[PDB]
């Protein structure tokens, strides 16, 4: 799961829970910010447009 | 009662997976959370492209 | 609910499409009617009224 998660083999010698917690939030945010960002471009060709 | 209970309830809120679900799914949703990401990376810059 | 998933995904797709094509045609028509108004009204017929 931290694999999946962080991509980076950065062979971590030493993995914990709360990292584990914590990339697993990271995902999370980047995709709530990448829509956040969509939607802003989408009101930017929208103001275009008008 | 479960040892890492507490645990595994904090990264199911975290990946926003319903805690009704079975465990097996927590691997191939994450999975698909990244592909959704891919895709909406590739959706911004085709769409920053285009204006 | 995956099907109905699956024809939200296409529909994007089409509206994406459209969202692409419909500026530039916005802006052919704006091209055009510069054109009457800078080459025609303000130049061409105005010398005509004049003599």
């Amino acid at each position: 799961l931290y694999q999946l998660l962080d991509g980076d083999n950065t062979q971590k010698l030493f993995r914990t829970y709360d990292g584990l917690e914590s990339v697993a939030q990271k995902l999370s945010q980047d995709i709530a910010s990448m829509r956040d960002q969509l939607e802003v471009s989408e009101q930017e060709h929208s103001l275009l447009l008008s | 009662h479960a040892p890492y209970y507490g645990i595994f309830k904090g990264i199911y809120e975290s990946v926003r997976l319903p805690l009704y679900k079975a465990p097996e799914s927590v691997l191939s949703h994450v999975a698909d959370m990244k592909k959704q990401l891919f895709f909406l990376r590739s959706q911004l810059s085709s769409r920053s492209e285009a204006i | 609910l995956q099907n109905e998933q699956e024809k939200h995904q296409e529909m994007r797709a089409l509206l994406e499409k459209q969202q692409e094509i419909y500026p530039h045609v916005l802006l052919r028509c704006l091209s055009l009617l510069r054109q009457a108004a800078s080459e025609l009204r303000l130049r061409a017929q105005s010398d005509i009224d004049r003599i």
